[PDB]
């Protein structure tokens, strides 16, 4: 049994992480109160890498609920799921974090860290072999970006040998809460490059820019962009939820050929509206899944390389059409795959299809266009640090500029790695 | 062609056919490499938590 | 009566193993129960088939084999199994968690702290052994596992058991059935650590057990399912010798002195005809002739390589159902006039062959049909350096950049076990070209 | 659309295939090091075959056959003719030759010849040649034997001996020594094309049969014709005489064709070669096919019998062909293949 502890911090993390629960809830007939009423065993042979066993054949999520404020737990204890959460791993403060990276990692979520240690940890001792964590969470907030690496640098002190993925949702102005959010951005990037084996970098510019322009949503909202989110996070994660021989490890030495180059590129086919009666066919779903415009980080695949990439496939179809189409897809784009890694592009079917689809493939890939998203995000950050903007909302915290110009300096560094790997030849 | 050493036995045969002539580390040894090896595992936790302390230490200050 | 002891070492390790112990029951008509009618030396024995099997007192017949992996869920499988019942507690071995395709997870980080219970278990069935021949290791090279803890194994085995000979059975990385990408490295390190303590090692690439399922037996897209009970077919063809009545490769050591002039160089190409779907309705039996001319095609041997070029150091023919020695030679004698073979000039140019009447065993409801008569060719010739080559390329292209090494240094090996590991390899590729090329 | 990846800088030929494809519009070009190409034009030295055909659902196909140097070496072509029962001790169309190590070995049967013929008052001058004999250099043409032996041994290389032809066939006017190149195409069904047009390459001086170690009298390749030879270029550009004017010439001169005095053992030659070596490189089974261009070089001597001297792996055209030819490879080579959306080949069947 290779159990996953969840976390999800802050208002979009956990958001986010309540759709992820109501969608695999529903995927392995979990009901809202925790009881199984599915029509195949398939849904259970995995059930235990997210789900905790109770007496009275009760299913109950290995989820951590974080917030400094109270109010998006409130609704998410309300919300269609919101009674199968283990009510102590409810783990709340009262201040909030004002968007301000500095009282979630430094002020205000210093003090709420070591209690979510403490179930953290209650939830570790009960793995028969803990795999490792993930946390949802977005970047431009003060709870999720701040406390949330906060913690992912305790539980690397604590677990220094387990994996620490994250869900990370990436700051965009066309979908945006202060003008602050570069800031937060860049210095929880640091963190991860430091601290995370795998970031699905989910950037609410792609996200935006889907729903309007191709889904056609002239006013999108966190709800439609969610919709994208939940059905990528249900996609990357089947393979560790139904039968398939990788733990989050094995994934990451194959997805991962340098420490710090660790920042993937969601996807996903088809993308849909919230309320499909054409299935999509393998070639569509493989075209769709390579075209910029199902890329849910605002980055032109065309314009870097990919290192690795994995696609997983959902649905009853032909495996021999999965490989034609694969390796086709890969000669039009022969150019955009690096030569000195062989056979980077692996893919998984599984005949178990995500509600209301019967042909669906999500995407996983890092690439060293991924650079476009960081350049973005640092040109924002400095057009602000330059004039010194807003920061006095972070040193009335205790925070120093020097913090800020290693942040930058730091995501700068990563950005020249991509574009060092990028022009690498054989 | 030439047939050598035909062998017969209830469960089968076998024979030869040519067709032409010619013209150590000890075990104290591997121990020691899997604990040196182990010793640099311990020295990169280290230094990660030596790191992580600096990080806590750095947190104090702020 | 000599006693063999198998070693099945991580996923692709175990779940072969278990393909082969199903096929050798039906081979010598032993139940899943264990029990063994025709064995009327109850509760014991000094027969051939006591070479891979023990006997208890209550008449069970118990393969002398040990299951190793570091991660439970495949032995799992084994121990509730059909043949659940053949195997005892002790000789299913399970960690925890497993090595992650990383090389010095297996044989370092995990493999210190699983090895010295190993080989306590492998010892206790040693000590059921009146004259041990020594080990048939079965393992991949590109899981953590199979190439990690295999070469930890093969060079303790090596220091307790030293006069023993060690055979294995591996299985050469396939990126079609493969979803990961390090094994180059895996199969570099493993093959540099374990070389100067195997004496015979026979490889199966996936490659050609994927292609041949497919074009032979119909299968648009071959399973591991398909794939073992192949390459149980052949390895059943290879020990059928140790198992039964016979004169030639009776014992372990004679492997080397037949197919291994050179310690080194002791990689021997198998070829296996013939492969029929069982659901073709009308098949037209082939002949001794037919099925030993398919011995030198390509399409038909475990690597896909070009044995024209190069130049062979011996060769077996080993075959099971109507065959007599009389057709052999005839098909050899129209193959010689008809073939580019080319033996090295310090080596007798012919073949050692033997014949088991009983025909090719096949698993009720498999894909394989039922033949009058089939071959397995066994020669080491150094076309088979190809494979070689094709790892050693693709290695070269990562670690230019060093992808992926983090992973290795991070449990514990240092950057200079890759270029030594490479350097043997590029020492192994000039061995096979100074005895194969002019 | 299918790709192809280029290795080898300085092929004429290959350089106006590439153009071809690209051209078409359905072949792009990939790196030299990138593996998931459909077509390998590779390199001449230790191509890697053994990394071909193992890319998962790329057909692939290369543009030698693994092992046709043992017919395009000249020791190894000596060693395959006496060898192949196919083609055996006295083949009545290869000059008598002999392979000889300097410093397996045939010097002494080489003497046995040499000396019945000092005392037959017969034809008794010999050439002896290399693989590394670029641009006309490391040939030797002697009446007496030991002053080829001697060169033979003042350098490392392995030479052949073989016994010059005396009485060749000598255009008019001019009294001048050629040689015929046949160009052919071997896909890979195993087909064998051979390009209709052919080229005689000329001697612009006279023919000499007095003093051998003068040599453009006696050697007839482009190269030397070009820098070496004072009456290069009177009669056809470039020391290039084609089959038309050829033929046209042979029924005036000597009331007989081309086709029926040369073409006819030529074509029973390029066949009888390549149909030996056949089971030893075919890949008509294999996980990778071949193609592969040769050049045939041929002497007629002056009974209009045609003597092979040898067979190149990796042969330039006439610039008059370039265009035809590597037009022809495309359409029989590559696009049998890899098909798009009369015939200037003449098939030896077999
Ligand atoms: N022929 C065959 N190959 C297999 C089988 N299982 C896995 N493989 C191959 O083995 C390679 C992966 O190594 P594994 O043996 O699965 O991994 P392992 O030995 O358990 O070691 P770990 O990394 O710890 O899991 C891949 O290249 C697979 O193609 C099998 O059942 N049959
Ligand atoms: N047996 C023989 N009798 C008469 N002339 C001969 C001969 N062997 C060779 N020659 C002459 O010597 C010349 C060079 O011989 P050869 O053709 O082997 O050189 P080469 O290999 O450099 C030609 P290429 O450049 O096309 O490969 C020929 O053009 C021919 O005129
Ligand atoms: C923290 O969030 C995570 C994010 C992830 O990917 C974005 C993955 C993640 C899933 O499936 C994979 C697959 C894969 C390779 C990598 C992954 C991977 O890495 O190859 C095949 C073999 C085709 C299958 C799927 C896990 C996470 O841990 C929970
Ligand atoms: N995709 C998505 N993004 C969000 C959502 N909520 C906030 N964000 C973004 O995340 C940033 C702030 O994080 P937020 O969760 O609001 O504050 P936190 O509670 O401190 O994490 C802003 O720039 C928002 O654009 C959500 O529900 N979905
Ligand atoms: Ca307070
Ligand atoms: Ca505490
Ligand atoms: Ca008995
Ligand atoms: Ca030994
Ligand atoms: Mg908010
Ligand atoms: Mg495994
Ligand atoms: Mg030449």
């Amino acid at each position: 049994m290779r159990e996953i502890v969840h976390i999800q911090a802050g208002q979009c993390g956990n958001q986010i992480g309540a759709k992820f629960w109501e969608v695999i809830s529903d995927e392995h007939g979990i009901d809202p109160t925790g009881s199984y009423h599915g029509d195949s065993d398939l849904q259970l042979e995995r059930i235990n890498v997210y789900y905790n066993e109770a007496a009275g054949n009760k299913y109950v999520p290995r989820a951590i609920l974080v917030d400094l404020e109270p109010g998006t737990m409130d609704s998410v204890r309300s919300g269609p799921f919101g009674q199968i959460f283990r009510p102590d791993n409810f783990v709340f403060g009262q201040s909030g974090a004002g968007n301000n990276w500095a009282k979630g990692h430094y002020t205000e979520g210093a003090e709420l860290v070591d209690s979510v240690l403490d179930v953290v940890r209650k939830e570790s001792e009960s793995c028969d072999c803990l795999q490792g964590f993930q946390l949802t969470h977005s970047l431009g907030g003060g709870t999720g970006s701040g406390m949330g690496t906060l913690l992912i640098s305790k539980i690397r002190e604590e677990y220094p040998d387990r994996i620490m993925n994250t869900f990370s949702v990436v700051p965009s102005p066309k979908v945006s809460d202060t003008v602050v959010e570069p800031y937060n951005a860049t210095l929880s990037v640091h963190q991860l490059v430091e601290n995370t084996d795998e970031t699905y970098c989910i950037d609410n510019e792609a996200l935006y820019d889907i729903c309007f322009r191709t889904l056609k949503l002239t006013t999108p909202t966190y709800g439609d962009l969610n919709h994208l989110v939940s059905a990528t996070m249900s996609g990357v994660t089947t393979c560790l939820r139904f039968p398939g021989n990788a733990d989050l490890r094995k994934l990451a030495v194959n997805m991962v050929p340098f420490p710090r180059l660790h920042f993937f590129m969601p996807g996903f086919a088809p993308l849909t509206s919230r309320g499909q009666y054409r299935a999509l066919t393998v070639p569509e779903l493989t075209q769709q899944m390579f075209d910029a415009k199902n890329m849910m980080a605002a980055c032109d695949p065309r314009h870097g390389r990919y290192l690795t990439v994995a696609a997983v496939f959902r649905g009853r179809m032909s495996m021999k059409e999965v490989d034609e189409q694969m390796l086709n897809v890969q000669n039009k784009n022969s150019s955009y795959f690096v030569e000195w890694i062989p056979n980077n592009v692996k893919t998984a079917v599984c005949d178990i299809p995500p509600r209301g689809l019967k042909m669906s493939a999500t995407f996983i890939g890092n690439s060293t266009a991924i650079q476009e998203l960081f350049k973005r995000i640092s040109e924002q950050f400095t057009a602000m640090f330059r004039r010194k903007a807003f920061l006095h909302w972070y040193t009335g915290e205790g925070m120093d500029e020097m913090e800020f110009t290693e942040a930058e300096s730091n995501m700068n560094d990563l950005v020249s790695e991509y574009q060092q790997y990028q022009d690498a030849t054989a | 062609m030439e047939v050598i050493e035909l062998n017969k036995c209830t469960s089968g045969q076998s024979f030869e056919v040519i067709l032409k002539p010619p013209s150590d580390p000890s075990l104290e040894e591997i121990q020691k490499k899997l604990e040196a090896a182990e010793e640099r595992r311990k020295y990169q936790e280290a230094e990660l938590l030596k790191h992580l302390a600096e990080k806590r230490e750095h947190e104090r200050e702020v | 009566m000599r006693e063999c002891i198998s070693i099945h070492v991580g996923q692709a390790g175990v779940q072969i193993g278990n393909a082969c112990w199903e096929l050798y029951c039906l081979e010598h008509g032993i139940q899943p129960d264990g029990q063994m009618p025709s064995d009327k030396t109850i509760g014991g024995g000094d027969d051939s088939f006591n070479t891979f099997f023990s006997e208890t007192g209550a008449g069970k017949h118990v393969p002398r084999a040990v299951f190793v992996d570091l991660e439970p869920t495949v032995i799992d499988e084994v121990r509730t199994g059909t043949y659940r019942q053949l195997f005892h507690p002790e000789q299913l071995i399970t960690g925890k968690e497993d090595a992650a395709n990383n090389y010095a997870r297996g044989h370092y980080t995990i493999g210190k702290e699983i090895i010295d219970l190993v080989l306590d278990r492998i010892r206790k069935l040693a000590d059921q052994c009146t004259g041990l021949q020594g080990f048939l290791v079965f393992h991949s090279f590109g899981g953590g596992t199979g190439s990690g803890f295999t070469s930890l194994l093969m060079e303790r085995l090596s220091v307790d058991y030293g006069k023993k000979s060690k055979l294995e059975f591996s299985i050469y990385p396939a990126p079609q059935v493969s979803t990961a990408v390090v094994e180059p490295y895996n199969s570099i390190l493993t093959t540099h650590t374990t070389l100067e303590h195997s004496d015979c090692a026979f490889m199966v690439d996936n490659e050609a057990i994927y292609d041949i399922c497919r074009r032979n037996l119909d299968i648009e897209r071959p399973t591991y399912t398909n794939l073992n009970r192949l390459i149980s077919q052949i390895v059943s063809s290879i020990t059928a010798s140790l198992r039964f009545d016979g004169a030639l490769n009776v014992d372990l050591t004679e492997f080397q002195t037949n197919l291994v002039p050179y310690p080194r160089i002791h990689f021997p190409l198998a070829t296996y005809a013939p492969v029929i779907s069982a659901e073709k309705a009308y098949h037209e039996q082939l002949s001794v002739a037919e099925i030993t001319n398919a011995c030198f095609e390509p399409a038909n041997q475990m690597v896909k390589c070009d044995p024209r070029h190069g130049k062979y150091m011996a060769c077996c023919l080993l075959y099971r159902g109507d065959v007599v020695p009389k057709d052999v030679n005839a098909a050899i004698a129209t193959i010689k006039t008809k073939r580019s073979i080319q033996f090295v000039d310090w080596c007798p140019t012919g073949f050692k062959v033997g014949i088991n009447y009983q025909p090719p065993t096949v698993v009720p409801g498999g894909d394989l049909a039922k033949v009058q008569r089939a071959v397995c060719m066994l020669s080491n010739t150094t076309a088979i350096a190809e494979a070689w080559a094709r790892l050693d390329h693709k290695f070269d292209l990562m670690y230019a950049k060093r992808a992926f090494v983090h992973w290795y240094v991070g449990e514990g090996m240092e950057e200079g076990e890759f270029s030594e590991a490479r350097e043997d390899m590029a020492a192994l590729e000039k061995d096979y070209e100074e005895v194969g090329v002019d | 659309m299918y790709t192809f990846v280029v290795r080898d800088e300085n092929s004429s030929v290959y350089a106006e295939v590439s153009r071809l494809l690209l051209a078409t519009g359905q072949w792009k070009r990939l790196r030299k090091d990138n593996p998931r190409f459909n077509l390998m034009l590779g390199e001449r030295n230790r191509l890697p075959f053994g990394r071909l055909g193992h890319e998962p659902g790329l057909v692939q196909l290369v543009n030698y056959y693994r092992g046709a140097d043992k017919l395009c070496r000249k020791a190894s072509l000596v060693k395959l003719i006496k060898t192949s029962p196919e083609l055996s001790e006295s083949c009545t169309w290869f000059p008598e030759s002999y392979v000889i190590y300097p410093t397996t070995d045939e010097r002494e049967v080489f003497l046995a010849a040499y000396n019945r013929r000092r005392e037959g008052r017969e034809g008794n001058v010999w050439i002896a040649k290399s693989s590394a004999g670029a641009k006309g250099e490391g040939i030797l043409i002697s009446s007496e034997a030991s002053e080829l032996l001697d060169f033979i041994d003042e350098q490392g290389q392995v030479h052949v001996i073989q016994k010059y032809l005396e009485k060749p066939l000598l255009l008019e006017p001019g009294h001048r020594k050629f040689d015929i190149r046949s160009w052919v195409l071997v896909d890979h069904l195993y087909n064998i094309y051979l390009y209709r047009e052919g080229v005689l390459r000329t001697s612009s001086e006279p023919y000499n049969s007095a003093n051998f170690q003068d040599k453009t009298c006696h050697l007839t390749n482009h190269c030397i014709q070009k820098e070496y030879s004072k009456n290069y270029g009177r009669y056809e550009e470039g020391n290039e005489m084609f089959f038309e004017e050829f033929n046209q010439y042979l029924m005036d001169a000597l009331n007989t064709t081309l086709e029926n005095s040369i073409l006819l053992q030529i074509k029973h030659i390029i066949r009888s070669c390549l149909m030996c070596i056949e089971p030893a490189i075919s890949t008509k089974h294999l996980h990778y096919q071949s193609f592969q261009l040769f050049g045939f070089d041929f002497m007629v001597d002056e009974e209009l019998k045609v003597w092979l001297i040898e067979v190149n792996g990796a042969p330039a055209c006439a610039q008059k062909l370039y265009a035809e030819l590597c037009q022809g490879i495309v359409d029989v080579a590559i696009s049998s293949v890899f098909p798009l959306a009369t015939s200037i080949f003449i098939k030896l069947h077999h």
